[PDB]
C-alpha cells in the first residue's frame, strides 16, 4: 500500500490559502462599511 | 546687467528657492558672471 | 510535486568565483549603474569630466578592496604528475597553483583533466593565517578531512613549524599590507568625502596619502617576503616557483595613478 | 610506465592505518 | 621540565594527561629522512636521488635555518649555533658523536 | 524665446533631462534603498542557493526557500527603516543642512507610502514562498523533516510528517504571519488614498496597529525555526531613533489659537488668519504645524 | 627574583564566583558608590525619596539582568555515594546538583569532603543550549574531556535525543524566559528616562509593564518546564527531585514590586 501524507488535506490547504488571499477582500468590506457610517 | 545698474557692488547675493534645475541655471549663471573678476555673485541654496 | 524523493534531484551549484570579490564587484557596479542613471541629471558639459571622476573614484575603492582581499600576491603554478590519495598508488596529471594572500593561501590542484581516476580534481582548498585563527589547527582539520596529497604538502611547507620559514615573513607581511592597505582605503573615504567640500587641496592631497600608503603596502610586502630563506617547492618532478601575482601590479598601477592624481591636482592648484 | 608504482609512504606517519589515520603519527 | 602532552587530555580523571610523541611512531626511517615531509625537502638536495650534502660528500649539510636541528649548547667547551650540527631526519641527531 | 523641436525624438529627451535634473536626489535615494533590500536578498539566495548544501534544504525546496529567506532579510530591513522617514524632528533638523542638496527630506512621508508599497509586495512573496514550503513539508517524510528541523522533529519511524494546519496555526510563525498578513491587509487598505479620503479617524485607527505589527515581527522569527532571528538587529536603531524623535515631539507644547478669519482664494486655496500666540516670534521664510 | 623555574609557583587563584554575576554586581555597586558621594548635592529633603527612588531602580534593573543570566531557575541537591571515573571501582560520596537556567544547565558535584580520592571533586560544568549553539557537540566535548560520571549523566540527562523530554521544553523555556526578561529591561530603561521627563504617567506605566513582562516570563517558564514527562533522576541509591530555585523567587519578587510601585503611581497621579 502506498501511503499519501497529504491526502484528506488538499480541500482543507486551499481553503487557507482562500482565507489568507481573501484578507484583504475582508478587510476592503470592513473599510466600505466603515466608510458608509 | 546689474554690474552695469549698480557700479559700485562689490558683492551681491543670489538666493535660489525653487526646483533643483532652476537653483542649478541660477548658480551657473553666477559662476559664468564670476568667471570676469569684476564683481562677486554669491550664490545661496534656501529651502525655506 | 511529490511523491518522489528528493524534490529536486539535481546537483547543487557551486557559486563560480570568490564571493568577496563577487560581493565587491556587485556593489561597486550597482554604484556605477546608479551613477549612469542619475548622468543625465548632471548639468552642463561636466558631466563627462564627472564620469571620468566617478569611475576613478569607485575602481579606487574597489581595487584596493579587491587587492585586501584578494590571494593573488605570491602566485605560481606548474603542471606535475603526483600521487592523489591516500591507500592508492594511482598517480594524477594536473595543475598545483598556489595562491598566497594577505590573510592566508590558497592551493589549487586542477586536474588535467579534470575528471581523472573517477574523481572530479578541482580543489581550491583556504589555510588563513589572520590573527585569532591557527594555521596549525587549520592544517590539522585538513589532514583529519584527507585532503589530496599536493595540496597537503604544500599547506605543510607553510605550517608555522616547518624548517623553511615561509609561515612567520608570509604572515608578517600580509598582515601589515593588510593594514595600510586598510589605511589607504580610510583615505580614499576622507578624499572621497573632503572632494565635495570647498576645500580641493586637502582632498587631493589626501588622494596622494591613499597613493602612498598603497605603494607603502607594497613595498613591505616585497620586502617582507623577499627576505625569506629559499623553501625549495618539489612536486613530482618539477619545482614551484612564485612571483608577484596580478593583485600586486593592480595595486603597483592603483599607487601610482593615485600618486600621479594627486600630485597633479595638487601643481594645477598651484599653477591655477 | 611511472618508476614509482607503489603507495610513497608519508613522512608523517598519517594515513598508515586505514581507519586510524593518526596512528604512529607525529603529535599523536 | 615536563614534555609536551595530547591537548585533548589532561584535564578530567577520566581522560588523564597523555604524552605526545614527537616523532612518527614507527620504524619507518623517520630519524634519517625526518617527520615531515617539509623536513625531507629541506634533508634533500633534489639531484640524483641523494640527500643534501656539504663541501664533503660523505657528511650532510650543516644546519642554517634555526628550525632544523637541535642546537643545545656544548656542555664542555660552552659552543653554540649550528656551526658544527649536521642535518639528519631526528632532530636531536647531534647529542654525541 | 521658445525654438521648434521634434515632435517624437527632442520632446522625449527633453522631459527625461528635465525629469532627473530635478529628480536626482530622489532617484539616487530611492536606488542606494533598492540596492541595500536588494543585496540583501541576494545574500540570503546565494547562500540559500550554494552555501546551504550540508543541511539539504533545498533537496525539498529550492524556490519556496530562497524566496522566502530572500523576501525575509529585505522585509526585515525595509519594516525597521521606513521608521526614519517619520522621524518629524530629525528629518526637520537635517532639511536646513548640506545633506539636502544630496536628499530630499521634504519628500520622506511619499518615500515613506513607497517603501510600504514595496514591502507588502516583497511580503505576498515572502507569504507564497512558504505557502510552498509549507506543501513541500507537508508531502516530506518523517525523516527529511528530522534532518531539517531537528529541534522540531525526530525520526521515530511513524513516517508521517505534520499536516499542513499544524505549520500554519499550531507553529509560533506561522500563526505569527497570519496575524502579520491580516494586520497588513487591514492597515495597506484603510491607509490608501481612497479610504483616506473616506475617512481621517479609521487612517489613524488603523495606522497605529504598526506597534503589534513590530511585536509580531518579534515574536515571528523569535523560534529560529530556520535561522536565527536578525529582525532585532535590523529594527533596533530605526526603533531608537523614532522614540528619540517622538519624544523630542511631545517635549515641545503645541499652542492652541483661534482662526479670525478664513477665505476662499481661488484655484482652491484657503488663506487663514489667525490669533498669533503672545510670545511667539519669528523670521522670514519660517514654516509652523497646524492641526 | 630569577635563577628559579617558575619565577612564581604558587597555586593560581580561581574566581570564586559567576563573573557575570559579579560584573553585573560590581557596576550596579559602582553606580550606588556613585549616587551615595552625590547625594549631598541632591538639594532639600527629597533626597531621601530620592535615594530610595534610586536604590530601587538599581537593585530592580540589577535583578532583572541577574535573573536573566542566573541559572537558578530550576535548583535540585542530593547527597549521594556514586562512580567517579573510568578504570576505577571508587565510590565518592558528594552533593550532586543541578542548576537548570534560561541559556543552559549548570551540573555541580561537590565532594564531601572536597578531597576524595586524592582528588579534588569541586565541578560546577555548563552546557548551553542556546540559540546557535549545539548542546550535542557540548555533551560530546565532555565526554571526551573525561568528566565524572555524575556530571556525564546529568549531561547526557538534557541531550536533545535522550528518551526523556527535558531538552526541547527547558529550551523553549529558558529562551522565550530570557527574551521576555529582556523587553523587561528594556521597559526598566525606558521608565527610567522618562521618569526624568515631566511626563511621570508614562514612566509609571512602563514600571508597570516591565513587572508585567516579568511575571509574564514566571508564568511561561512554568508552563513550559510543567509540561514535561517525569524525568526520573537517578543517582547512587537516591533521587534528584527539582523545584523552583532563587532566580524564580527573585523574579516574582521583583515583578511584583515592579507591578505595584506602577499601579501606585497611577492610581497616585489619579487621586492627586
Ligand atoms: C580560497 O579558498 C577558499 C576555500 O575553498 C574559497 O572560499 C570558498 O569559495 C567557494 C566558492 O568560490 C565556496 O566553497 C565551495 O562551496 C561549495 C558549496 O558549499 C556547500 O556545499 C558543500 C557540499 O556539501 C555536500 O557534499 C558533502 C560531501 O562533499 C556532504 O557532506 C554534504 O552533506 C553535502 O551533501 C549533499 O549535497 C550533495 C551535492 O551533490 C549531494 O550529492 C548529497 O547527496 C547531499 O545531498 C558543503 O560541504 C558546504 O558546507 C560546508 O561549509 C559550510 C560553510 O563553511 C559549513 O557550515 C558546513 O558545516 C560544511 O563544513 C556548503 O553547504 C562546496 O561544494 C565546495 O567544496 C569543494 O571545494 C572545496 C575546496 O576545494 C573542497 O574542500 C570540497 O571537498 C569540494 O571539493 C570537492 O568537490 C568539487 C566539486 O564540488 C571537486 O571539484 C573537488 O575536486 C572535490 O572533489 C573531490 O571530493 C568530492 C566529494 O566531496 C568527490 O566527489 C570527487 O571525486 C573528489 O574526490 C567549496 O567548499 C565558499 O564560498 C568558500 N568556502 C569556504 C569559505 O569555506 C576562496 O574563494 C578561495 N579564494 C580565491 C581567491 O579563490
Ligand atoms: C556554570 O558553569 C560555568 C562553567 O564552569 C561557570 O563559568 C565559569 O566560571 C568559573 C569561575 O566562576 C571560571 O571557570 C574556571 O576557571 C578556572 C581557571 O581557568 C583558567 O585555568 C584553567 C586551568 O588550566 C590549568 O590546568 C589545566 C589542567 O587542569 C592545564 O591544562 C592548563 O595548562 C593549566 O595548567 C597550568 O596551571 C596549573 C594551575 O595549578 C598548573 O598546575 C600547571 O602546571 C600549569 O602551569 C584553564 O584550563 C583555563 O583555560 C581554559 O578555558 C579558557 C577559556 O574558556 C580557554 O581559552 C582555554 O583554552 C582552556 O580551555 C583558564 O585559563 C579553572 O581552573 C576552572 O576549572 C575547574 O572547574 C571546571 C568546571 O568545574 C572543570 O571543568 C575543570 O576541570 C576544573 O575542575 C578541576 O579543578 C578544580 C580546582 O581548580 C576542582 O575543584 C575540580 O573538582 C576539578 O578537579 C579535577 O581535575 C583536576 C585537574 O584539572 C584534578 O587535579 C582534581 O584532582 C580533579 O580530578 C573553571 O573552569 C570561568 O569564569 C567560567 N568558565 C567557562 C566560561 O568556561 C559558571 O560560572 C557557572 N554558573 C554558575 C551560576 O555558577
Ligand atoms: C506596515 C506598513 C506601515 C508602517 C509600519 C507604517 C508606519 C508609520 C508610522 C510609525 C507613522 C507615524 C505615525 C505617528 O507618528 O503618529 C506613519 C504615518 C503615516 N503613514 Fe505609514 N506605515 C505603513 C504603511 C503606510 C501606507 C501603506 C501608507 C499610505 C498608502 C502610509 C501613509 C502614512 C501617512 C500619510 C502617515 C502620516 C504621517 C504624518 O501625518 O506625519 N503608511 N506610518
Ligand atoms: C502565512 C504567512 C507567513 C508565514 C507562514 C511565514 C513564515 C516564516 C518563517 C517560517 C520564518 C522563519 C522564522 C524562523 O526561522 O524562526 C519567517 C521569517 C520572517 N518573516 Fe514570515 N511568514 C509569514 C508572513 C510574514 C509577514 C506578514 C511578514 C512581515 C510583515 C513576514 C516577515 C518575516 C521576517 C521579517 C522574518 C525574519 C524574522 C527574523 O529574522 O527575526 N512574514 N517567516
Ligand atoms: C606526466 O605524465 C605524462 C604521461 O607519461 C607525460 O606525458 C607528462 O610529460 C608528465 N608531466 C611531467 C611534468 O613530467
Ligand atoms: C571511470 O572512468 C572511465 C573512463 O573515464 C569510465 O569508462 C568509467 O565508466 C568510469 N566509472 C567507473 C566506475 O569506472
Ligand atoms: C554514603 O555512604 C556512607 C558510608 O557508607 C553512608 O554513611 C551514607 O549514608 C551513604 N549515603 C547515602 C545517601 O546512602
Ligand atoms: C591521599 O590521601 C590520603 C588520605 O587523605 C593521604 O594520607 C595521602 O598522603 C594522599 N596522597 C597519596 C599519594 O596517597
Ligand atoms: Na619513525
Amino acid at each position: 500500500v502506498v501511503r499519501d501524507y497529504f491526502e484528506g488535506s488538499g480541500f482543507g490547504f486551499g481553503v487557507t490559502i482562500g482565507t489568507l488571499c481573501c484578507f484583504p477582500l475582508v478587510s476592503l468590506l470592513s473599510a466600505w462599511i466603515v466608510a458608509r457610517l | 546687467s546689474l554690474q552695469e545698474v549698480h557700479p559700485q557692488v562689490r558683492k551681491i547675493g543670489v538666493f535660489s528657492c525653487g526646483p533643483p534645475g532652476m537653483t542649478k541655471n541660477v548658480e551657473k549663471a553666477c559662476q559664468l558672471i564670476n568667471r570676469q573678476d569684476r564683481t562677486h555673485f554669491s550664490h545661496h541654496y534656501e529651502n525655506f | 510535486l511529490g511523491h518522489t524523493f528528493p524534490f529536486y534531484a539535481g546537483p547543487k551549484p557551486t557559486f563560480p568565483m570568490d564571493t568577496t570579490l563577487a560581493s565587491i564587484i556587485m556593489i561597486f557596479l550597482t554604484a556605477l549603474a546608479t551613477f549612469i542613471v542619475i548622468l543625465p541629471g548632471i548639468r552642463g558639459k561636466t558631466r563627462l569630466f564627472w564620469l571620468l571622476r566617478v569611475v576613478t573614484s569607485l575602481f579606487i575603492g574597489a581595487a584596493i578592496l579587491a587587492v585586501n582581499f584578494s590571494s593573488e600576491w605570491s602566485v605560481g603554478q606548474v603542471s606535475t604528475n603526483t600521487s592523489y590519495k591516500a591507500f592508492s598508488s594511482e598517480w594524477i596529471s594536473a595543475d598545483i597553483g598556489l595562491q598566497v594572500g594577505l590573510g592566508g593561501v590558497n592551493i589549487t590542484l586542477t586536474g588535467t583533466p579534470v575528471q581523472q581516476l573517477n574523481e572530479t580534481i578541482n580543489y581550491n582548498e583556504e589555510f588563513t593565517w589572520r590573527l585569532g585563527e591557527n594555521y596549525a589547527e587549520e592544517y590539522a582539520k585538513a589532514l583529519e578531512k584527507g585532503l589530496p596529497d599536493p595540496v597537503l604538502y604544500l599547506a605543510e611547507k607553510f605550517t608555522p613549524r616547518s624548517p623553511c620559514g615561509l609561515y612567520r615573513q608570509y604572515r608578517l607581511a600580509g598582515h601589515y599590507t593588510s593594514a595600510m592597505l586598510w589605511v589607504a582605503f580610510l583615505c580614499w573615504l576622507l578624499a572621497n568625502v573632503m572632494l565635495s567640500m570647498p576645500v580641493l587641496v586637502y582632498g587631493g592631497y589626501m588622494l596622494l596619502a591613499t597613493g602612498i600608503f598603497q605603494l607603502l603596502a607594497l613595498l613591505f610586502f616585497s620586502m617582507a617576503t623577499s627576505l625569506t630563506s629559499p623553501c625549495p617547492l618539489h612536486l613530482g618532478a618539477s619545482v614551484l616557483h612564485t612571483h608577484h601575482g596580478p593583485a600586486f601590479w593592480i595595486t603597483l598601477t592603483t599607487g601610482l595613478l593615485c600618486v600621479l592624481l594627486g600630485l597633479a591636482m595638487a601643481v594645477a592648484h598651484r599653477m591655477q | 610506465q611511472n618508476p614509482i608504482s607503489w603507495e610513497v609512504q608519508r613522512f608523517d606517519g598519517w594515513y598508515n592505518n586505514l581507519m586510524e589515520h593518526r596512528w604512529g603519527s607525529k603529535g599523536s | 621540565q615536563r614534555s609536551r602532552w595530547d591537548p585533548e587530555t589532561g584535564r578530567s580523571p577520566s581522560n588523564p594527561r597523555d604524552p605526545a610523541n614527537q616523532v612518527t611512531g614507527w620504524l619507518d626511517g623517520s630519524a634519517i629522512y625526518g617527520s615531515s615531509h617539509s623536513w625531507s625537502d629541506a634533508l634533500r638536495s633534489f639531484s640524483r636521488g641523494q640527500l643534501a650534502s656539504g663541501p664533503d660528500p660523505a657528511f650532510p649539510r650543516d644546519s642554517q635555518n634555526p628550525l632544523l636541528m637541535w642546537a643545545a649548547p656544548d656542555p664542555a667547551t660552552g659552543q653554540n649555533g649550528p656551526r658544527g650540527l649536521y642535518a639528519f631526519g631526528a632532530e636531536r641527531g647531534n647529542r654525541e658523536p | 524665446r521658445e525654438k521648434f523641436q521634434r515632435s517624437c525624438l527632442h520632446q522625449t529627451v527633453q522631459q527625461f533631462k528635465r525629469f532627473i535634473e530635478n529628480y536626482r536626489r530622489h532617484i539616487g535615494c530611492v536606488a542606494v534603498f533598492y540596492a541595500i533590500a536588494g543585496g540583501l536578498f541576494l545574500e540570503r539566495a546565494y547562500y540559500y542557493a550554494f552555501a546551504a548544501h550540508h543541511t539539504g534544504i533545498t533537496d525539498t525546496t529550492r524556490v519556496g526557500i530562497i524566496l522566502s529567506r530572500g523576501t525575509a532579510a529585505s522585509i526585515s530591513f525595509m519594516f525597521s527603516y521606513i521608521l526614519l522617514t517619520m522621524c518629524r524632528n530629525l528629518i526637520t533638523f537635517l532639511r536646513e543642512t548640506f545633506l539636502n542638496r544630496y536628499v530630499p527630506f521634504d519628500a520622506a512621508v511619499d518615500f515613506h507610502r513607497l517603501i510600504a508599497s514595496t514591502a507588502i509586495v516583497l511580503t505576498v512573496l515572502h507569504s507564497v514562498g512558504h505557502v510552498v514550503n509549507v506543501y513541500l513539508f507537508s508531502i516530506s517524510p518523517l525523516s527529511v523533516l528530522s534532518c531539517l528541523f531537528p529541534g522540531l522533529f525526530h525520526d521515530d519511524g511513524s513516517e508521517f510528517p505534520q499536516k499542513y494546519y499544524w505549520w500554519f496555526f499550531q507553529t509560533v510563525p506561522g500563526l505569527t504571519g497570519v496575524v502579520l498578513l491580516l494586520i497588513l491587509a487591514i492597515m495597506y487598505v484603510f491607509a490608501s488614498h481612497h479610504f483616506r479620503r473616506r475617512s481621517f479617524r479609521g487612517f489613524w485607527l488603523t495606522h497605529h496597529l504598526y506597534i503589534l505589527l513590530y511585536v509580531l515581527l518579534i515574536i515571528h522569527g523569535s523560534f529560529a525555526l530556520i535561522q536565527l532571528p536578525r529582525f532585532h538587529i535590523f529594527f533596533l536603531v530605526p526603533a531608537i531613533i523614532y522614540g528619540g524623535d517622538k519624544l523630542v515631539s511631545l517635549s515641545r507644547k503645541k499652542v492652541e489659537i483661534s482662526v479670525v478669519k478664513a477665505e476662499l482664494l481661488p484655484s482652491g486655496v484657503t488663506h487663514l488668519r489667525f490669533q498669533r500666540p503672545q510670545g511667539f516670534e519669528y523670521k522670514s521664510g519660517q514654516w509652523v504645524r497646524i492641526a
